[PDB]
DNA sequence: TCAAGTACTTTTTCCGG
RNA sequence: AGGA
DNA sequence: AAGTACTTGA
């Protein structure tokens, strides 16, 4: 039944998910427009922890002697203290990070940080480190503009929908929303410099890889997502063995849209 | 109706299916004694000849990509990116 | 809008469509004790202008058939006072994308 | 052996469109009928040798196409006809959408 | 092997469903189809100019078709006809016929409700050709009177005249293949109390339906071109050709006629009794008696498993197979012959695991490789290889079974007097044995996954089992307690590309089902991998050097 | 496989009416006044008077001989022999139809030169007559307006007898003196 | 809309209860398919199989002959867009490999 | 009469031809098929015009076989005869039944009865002739005929005609 | 006019006498 | 009547 | 094992 109901569903060349009638089922495959093969459980660091520890991790204040990036972290360090124009970029950055935190907390209400997302950023950084033999002693050759702006740029190229118009462009922004919270959380200035200790080259390479990887991760028009979905529920149903009616018989109850159900219950 | 080259908006990259069907097609054509657009550097299997043709983007084929409405965008195997 | 206590007799109900271009709505006071729109599972629905809809259809190369449907009688379709053919943009949160925008045409 | 419905599903799941066609056609059933372009039926008296085509009761000696369908489908169509249903087969479109 | 045809080859872009007009049936008909006798021209074994080939398709295998010439494999059947003595309901439409009567005037053929009723113009508005008919019926069923004058689209004082006729409409109920009404009546304003009880004849319903306006019937489901309502009532019956009802001709002088061949003879016989009965001194009851039976046979021929109990059982007890029965789900036409099919170039045996096979390979028994064949086109690249496989013949392993020339005809290397001296020409096809590294679809049923059918590299091996790498066990859900697996061989360079490029085992590693890998290290290898990787585990040089050599891609360091 | 046209008509089930073809200017479906060229534009029917037609084919075959040699790189009784040569060069021989056609047009043309066929075409396409009549007027040599109006019965009320007779005079004056 | 959310929640619960994991998208699609109609469309013969998709497609599941008889009676036109129709017709279904078309360009051919 | 018609023939080229002389092979194949052709629908397809500009378009590769299919859009000179058409032609055949007249690619036959009464068959002549008090209709003679009707036949169109009405006959 | 039983419908993994 |  | 549709008395 799951198969025969979903057979004719597939991703079209407009990233839309339609049936044999061309009736839209999903506007973008699985609300994100990604192929599930290219997805991995990743941590959204921005979501959890104390408001205090967030600040320690993410805050750069070039106008405070104890909250500036130490000149040990980057070469610019000494000439960076007090740069008001640069602080406008780090305020921009930190403001966006706090924005993300509140948004993520709206989405995942319990504060669940681990979500399946495309592009394993943890690994790109791991690999950037052995690839470039990152010296956790010497200071980076990165500018704040190099970091802040480079990340802002990479985001514009994380394409999922291509059309030149408001609807499709707003649609692209939407589809990419979460991935960028992750992106922004993992590529914040302090983080890049203090944690990853990346060089400009390492950083440029991390960025290029995220891009390439992301693009690969998108669903292929032609992908027969209907039969996939049907079988992806069908097969696990096969291996199946307060007290509410569950398992095979509840799944049965659900697909039938059974009115006179076995265990009705409210959770007040 | 046929979307103009300057108004195309489908992936600039080649889908898994496109590539599979191109290779299948060239392999079939090569196997049916069609003219080969590249030096077979000792090659004898028509699929391996096809992969060599697609490798040098020396395949004279065009993917006509139909949209749900019925319109379409034509893309050359020369122009499509092969990140697969 | 007629916010009635218990019932509106079938005699009186005959006068509801009797005065167009004006439109009339009947709401049982008890249904409105709680706002359904405020509920966890109930996302932001937005009514689209004739231009906004025309554009949505243009942008996705759609016939009205091809759009997902909201029933005229749907609790939110009633709250918003949706009429047949009117489109709602449903902006929901996503575990996948973060924010996902769906659309529904009225019945 | 049997290439059954569930096997068809996996093939559809993979997107192996040509491999699927091949299983249902070349590897099994595959047959050639001559159909009429007016009343899309298997009616055509194809005397393919003398090159005569014809579909009397259309008087159509001209507008005639050949098609490749599974013999089981040719059968199904003949069955549906025997039962007064006309599964008229057309080689062009009219609806668009 | 079908022959060249000048006709342009096209694909079915649309299927236009409809109903047969008796006129069409008569037009397309290559014969009528007058005698229940199958053949034996007065016992003389050859088809009678009456039933099966009175110009139809052909039997005998030898002896070409009488209308086209082609014969057997090439000749599709040719339809015939039988003119029915009285009109008869098509079983499948009885209720749709009833419902149409329920909607229209059984005297003038006008819709019982129209643009004057509001609820009607509301229901008429409905776009869906089925939902619109559904709403039209619920409204008009209740209307038991064809109205002459209805109140104007303003005042109930001035009643405007629509269509004529006053006539009270019968209250229709079915009595298994028969439609019987119960007209309300009048008699001193009351009556019923005891109404008019008479059965509605096929011919009267036909005549009512014939009078239903194009606009009216088009408002109901119907279409004026392909499906007019009058077509649910059968006047002229299409006779399906022998290919539909083939005679299972066991030996020479012994028939074996199909069920449908017999059921038609029944219809034909039932028709002649009625035809002669009415042309002669019509004993009027003996007529509606002979009519009812024709209605039964034409009914059971299409559908035998009817609500109204009698099951038209063949003299053998066994009930006759309906056409409906043929097409009916899982096993039979749609589901069994079309969505599923028994297929050539397929193999199946017991499966057993191999720790020495690569993940993406499949151990194929020599016998299975020696049977399954791939059609390779003689190209300058393969020309010499293929000539040797051809020379090797069908009995050696790397060999071939057939040589197909450009000139259609297929050379059987097994018997050909020229299996030795056979010079290949470019373009010819050599049907060679399945060889090491060919791509093949390997499957384990049930097939609830796309991974239950993956593409593998052939490895021809001894012993009668399909051998698989153990890590590929899980996706298929196979074990070696006596499981069996299916193997399918592609025939096109195109088809292989689909297998190798889309469904090959390594591609299938990380599945979208759960966004994680669907294959891993199992049993011995998992059990040993723990044992091997403890702090306590140390290996002497002798074994280290062997373990190193064992890695095929080892750097040599 | 045979040839198709610009006329897209959808003959769904409804076979017939295949109404008679006569010079009541009732030519085929295919030979309708409002044709459509491959560019999709509505264009009028092109009817050639044998003299006009001879020049078209000759031109086409001449330009063909040109490309055939380019791709190879890396007095009536006298026009008859000249054409018979071009056919043996450009046409696949087997086309006996074109060989007879050319000879027919060569022995039956009224106007030898392009200059001459020019003026004929102007003179006639001022009348507003249908392409068929405009051709028949150029290909059939008539003296009485009656000769013409009888042979081309379609003309009947379409032109003045005097107007037609003025045309016929000027058509005779254009007539090539072989 | 909330009907969809509960429908997923409830479906998801059956999977996670067994202790299994199915990626969101799959469950979403089923839940969405049941939902897009405007109400709850059952994954039954009297649910989905009674939509406006092609007769041959629909006839392949549960009500076969009855479906085809109705198709005839109401002169239904099969688009031939469904996988199922192409499997019945022995054609390359508009599925992955067959979701586009391949053409030879004489121009690019003479370029090489 | 004699038209210029925009037409299109679908050709199915085998892969072995997907070389540079592909357009050349296609254009040549079109002329093979189309040129010299005869339909009832279009008449005699005589000469394909503008060889240098024949529109080959893109060829769709047919799925199971490698061959590609092009719709070769072209323009040609056609000759489609009609009933009521008055035609000039030369006699060819001549018997006790009538005489056949060659008109371009087609032959129009005139029955002894579709002729005036006076013109009678004279068997005793080399070659057989028809004789009036004024005219002698024989093998080489030029005639003006009114086509009475046409019969669409395979690789031709044959027709019947009169020389009985006014302004028809010998020229 | 509407609740309740009535007719009566329909499916169910894969592969030798 | 059995097999996974 | 659970339905859709239709018909029956308050
Ligand atoms: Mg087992
Ligand atoms: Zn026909
Ligand atoms: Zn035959
Ligand atoms: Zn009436």
């Amino acid at each position: 039944r799951l198969v025969k109901a979903l057979e004719d569903i597939m991703v079209h060349y407009d990233n839309t998910t339609r049936n044999s009638l061309g009736n839209v089922i999903q506007f973008i495959y699985g609300e994100d427009g990604m192929d599930a093969a290219h997805i991995e459980k990743q941590s959204l660091d921005t979501i959890g922890g104390s408001d205090a520890a967030f600040e320690k991790r993410y805050r750069v204040d070039l106008l405070n002697t104890d909250h500036t990036l130490d000149p040990s972290l980057l070469e610019s360090g000494s000439e960076i203290l007090g740069d008001l124009k640069l602080q406008v970029l780090l305020d921009e950055e930190y403001k966006q990070l706090v924005k993300d935190r509140k948004f993520l907390r709206e989405v995942f209400v319990d504060g669940e940080a681990n979500w399946p997302l495309p592009v394993n950023i943890r690994r790109i950084i791991q690999n950037a480190q052995q690839t470039f033999h990152i010296d956790h002693t010497k200071p980076s050759d990165l500018t704040i503009k190099d970091i802040v702006l480079g990340v802002k740029d990479l985001q514009e190229n994380l394409l999922v929908l291509r059309g030149k118009n408001e609807i499709i462009q707003n649609a692209q922004r939407d589809a990419v929303t979460l991935f960028c919270c992750l992106l922004r959380s993992r590529l914040a200035t302090r983080r890049v410099l203090q944690e990853y200790r990346l060089t400009k080259q390492a950083f440029d390479w991390v960025l290029s890889n995220i891009e390439a990887q992301f693009l690969r991760s998108v669903v292929h028009p032609g992908e027969m997502v209907g039969v996939l979905a049907a079988q992806s529920i069908g097969e696990p149903a096969t291996q199946m063995t307060k007290k509410v009616t569950s398992g095979v018989p509840r799944l049965k109850e659900i697909l039938n849209v059974a009115k006179n159900m076995k265990t009705p219950s409210l959770t007040v | 109706k046929a979307i103009p080259k300057d108004q195309r908006a489908t992936t600039p990259y080649m889908t898994k299916y496109e590539r599979a069907r191109i290779l299948g097609t060239r392999a079939l054509q090569i196997s049916m004694n069609a003219p080969v657009f590249v030096d077979l550097e000792g090659e004898t299997d028509p699929l391996r000849i096809a992969m060599k043709e697609l490798a040098e983007k020396k395949i004279p084929l065009v993917i006509r990509r139909y949209l749900p409405d019925g319109s379409f965008e034509d893309w050359s195997v020369e122009e499509l990116i092969v990140d697969l | 809008i007629f916010v009635y206590q218990n019932n509106i007799t079938p005699s009186a109900m005959k006068l509801v469509p009797s005065i167009p271009p004006a439109t009339i709505e009947t709401f049982n006071e008890a249904a409105l004790v709680v706002n359904i729109t405020h509920h966890e599972l109930v996302p932001k629905h937005i009514r689209l202008s004739s231009d906004e809809k025309r554009e949505l259809l243009k942008r996705y190369r759609l016939k009205e058939s091809q759009l997902p449907r909201i029933q005229r009688a749907d609790p939110v379709a009633l709250y918003l006072g949706l009429k047949r053919g009117e489109v709602v943009k449903i902006i929901r949160k996503s575990e996948t994308s973060g924010r996902y925008a769906s659309y529904r045409i009225c019945m | 052996l049997r290439f059954g419905e569930m096997e068809r599903d996996c093939m559809i799941a993979h997107g192996a469109a040509s491999f699927l066609k091949e299983r249902l056609m070349e590897a099994s059933d595959a047959f050639r009928v001559h159909i009429c372009g007016i009343c899309g039926l298997m009616t055509v008296i194809a005397k393919l040798n003398h090159n005569q085509f014809e579909c009397k009761g259309c008087d159509n000696k001209i507008d005639i196409y050949q098609i490749h369908i599974p013999y089981a489908a040719k059968l199904l169509f003949q069955e549906l006809m025997a039962m007064n249903i006309t599964p008229r087969l057309y080689t062009d479109r009219s609806r668009d959408f | 092997g079908q022959q060249y045809s000048s006709a342009p080859l096209r694909t079915v872009k649309e299927v236009q469903f409809g109903l047969f007009s008796p006129e069409e049936v008569r037009a397309i008909s290559v014969a009528k189809i007058r005698f229940p006798e199958t053949m034996d021209e007065t016992q003389t074994r050859a088809k009678i100019g009456g039933l099966n080939d009175p110009r139809l398709g052909s039997i005998d295998r030898n002896l070409k078709c009488q209308t086209c010439q082609e014969g057997m494999n090439e000749c599709p059947g040719h339809f015939g006809h039988i003119d029915l003595a009285k009109p008869v309901f098509h079983v499948g439409f009885i209720a749709k016929i009833k419902k149409v009567c329920e909607c229209v005037c059984m005297h003038c053929g006008k819709l019982l409700l129209d643009e004057h009723n509001e609820l009607m113009r509301q229901a008429l508005a409905i776009k869906d050709s089925k939902k619109r008919f559904a709403a039209i019926w619920t409204l008009c069923k209740t209307k038991m009177v064809c109205e002459t004058d209805v109140p104007s689209e303003d005042d109930p004082t001035q009643l405007v005249s629509r269509g004529g006729c006053g006539n009270t409409q019968p209250t229709i109920r079915k009595d298994g293949l028969k439609l019987v009404g119960s007209w309300k009546k009048d008699r001193a304003t009351g009556d019923a109390d005891e109404p008019e009880l008479r059965v509605l004849s096929t011919e009267e319903i036909l005549n009512i339906f014939k009078h239903i306006s194009v606009k009216d019937f088009t408002s109901l489901g119907f279409n004026e071109v392909f499906s007019r309502p009058e077509w649910m009532i059968l006047t002229c019956l299409p006779v399906p050709p022998p290919p539909v009802r083939p005679s299972i001709s066991f030996n020479e002088s012994q028939r074996g006629e199909d069920d449908l061949t017999f059921k038609l003879a029944d219809i034909l016989k039932a028709n002649i009794s009625l035809e002669t009965l009415e042309h002669n001194g019509a004993p009027h009851h003996a007529i509606e008696e002979a009519e009812s039976l024709l209605q039964f046979h034409v009914a059971t021929y299409m559908d035998n498993d009817i609500a109204g109990q009698p099951q038209a059982l063949q003299k053998s007890g066994r009930p006759v197979k309906s056409i409906r029965a043929r097409l009916k789900g899982k096993e039979g036409r749609i589901r069994g012959n079309l969505m599923g099919k028994r297929v050539d170039f397929s193999a199946r045996t017991v499966i057993s695991g191999d720790p020495n096979l690569e993940l993406d390979q499949v151990g194929v028994p020599k016998s299975i490789a020696k049977t399954l064949t791939y059609p390779e086109v003689v190209t300058p690249y393969n020309i010499d290889r293929l000539t040797q496989l051809v020379r090797n013949g069908p009995n050696e392993h790397p060999g071939a079974k057939y040589v197909i020339r450009d000139s259609g005809d297929r050379i059987d290397l097994r018997y050909s007097k020229r299996a030795g001296d056979i010079q290949l020409q470019y373009g010819w096809k050599v049907e060679r044995h399945i060889m090491d590294n060919d791509p093949v679809l390997f499957n384990r049923q049930p097939s609830l996954h796309k991974m239950s059918m993956m593409a593998h590299r052939v490895k021809v091996i001894p012993y009668s089992t399909f051998r698989l790498n153990l890590s590929v066990t899980s996706p298929y859900n196979a074990d070696f307690d006596g499981d069996e697996m299916n193997l399918h061989v592609p025939q096109s360079e195109e088809t292989r590309a689909e297998l190798s490029q889309l469904c090959a085992v390594p591609l299938q590693i990380v599945s979208p089902q759960s966004n994680k890998p669907c294959m891993g290290i199992v049993q011995d290898t998992l059990c040993g991998i723990r044992k091997l990787t403890l702090r306590d585990t140390f290996i002497e040089l002798d074994q280290v050097l062997n373990m190193l050599y064992w890695v095929p891609d080892w750097d040599g360091v | 496989v045979s040839t198709s046209t610009f006329q897209t008509r959808r003959r769904r089930l409804k076979k017939v009416e295949e109404e008679e073809n006569a010079a009541t200017l009732q030519l085929g479906q295919e030979f309708q006044l409002k044709q459509i060229n491959h560019q999709g534009e509505e264009e009028e029917l092109i009817a050639l008077n044998l003299s006009e037609a001879r020049l078209v084919i000759k031109e086409a075959l001449v330009e063909r001989r040109r490309a055939f040699k380019r791709s190879q790189k890396k007095t009536r009784e006298k026009e008859l022999e000249s054409i018979d040569v071009l056919l043996e060069q450009t046409t696949g021989g087997n086309n006996k139809d074109l060989k007879n056609t050319m000879q027919y047009l060569t022995n039956f043309s009224r106007f030898r030169d392009q200059e001459t066929v020019g003026a004929v075409i102007q003179l006639l396409k001022s009348t507003g007559l249908h392409p068929f009549e405009v051709a028949q007027l150029g290909s059939l040599a008539c003296d009485t307006a009656d000769e013409a109006k009888t042979l081309i019965p379609s003309l009947n009320n379409k032109i003045s007898d005097d107007e037609l007779e003025r045309i016929l005079k000027e058509l005779s004056n254009l007539e090539t003196l072989y | 809309e909330a009907g969809r959310a509960a429908l997923y929640k409830e479906v998801y619960n059956v999977i996670a209860s067994d202790g299994s994991y199915v990626n969101y998208r799959h469950m979403a699609l089923l839940v969405d398919v049941m939902t897009t109609q405007g109400g709850l469309t059952s994954v039954t013969r009297h649910g989905f199989n009674r939509s406006n998709t092609g007769a041959l497609m629909r006839c392949s599941f549960e009500e076969t002959v009855e479906i085809l008889f109705e198709a005839g009676a109401s002169a239904e036109l099969d688009d031939c867009r469904g996988v199922s129709e192409n499997v019945i017709l022995g054609q390359m279904a508009p599925i992955g490999t067959g979701a586009f078309d391949v053409m030879i360009d004489e121009e690019s051919l003479v370029k090489y | 009469m004699f038209f210029i018609k925009d037409l299109s023939l679908n050709i199915t080229l085998h892969p072995s031809f997907f070389g540079p002389r592909m357009k050349q092979y296609l254009k040549t194949k079109l002329l093979e098929e189309v040129e010299g052709s005869c339909t009832g629908k279009f008449g005699y397809i005589l000469c394909v015009l503008d060889y240098d500009n024949i529109d080959i378009q893109r060829g769709r590769i047919l799925p199971t076989d490698g061959s590609a299919e092009f719709n070769v859009k072209y323009r040609a000179v056609v000759f489609k005869p009609f009933k009521g058409e008055v035609v000039d032609g030369t006699v060819v055949s001549c018997s006790q039944h009538g005489f056949e007249v060659q008109v371009g690619p087609m032959k129009v036959f005139v029955t002894k009865h579709l002729m005036p009464q006076d013109l009678t068959f004279n068997a005793g002549s080399n070659p057989p002739s028809y004789q009036s008090s004024e005219d002698v209709i024989t093998i080489k003679s030029r005639i003006r005929v009114k086509i009475e009707g046409c019969i669409s036949q395979v690789s031709s169109i044959h027709a019947i005609g009169s020389i009985k009405e006014d302004y028809l006959g010998a020229i």
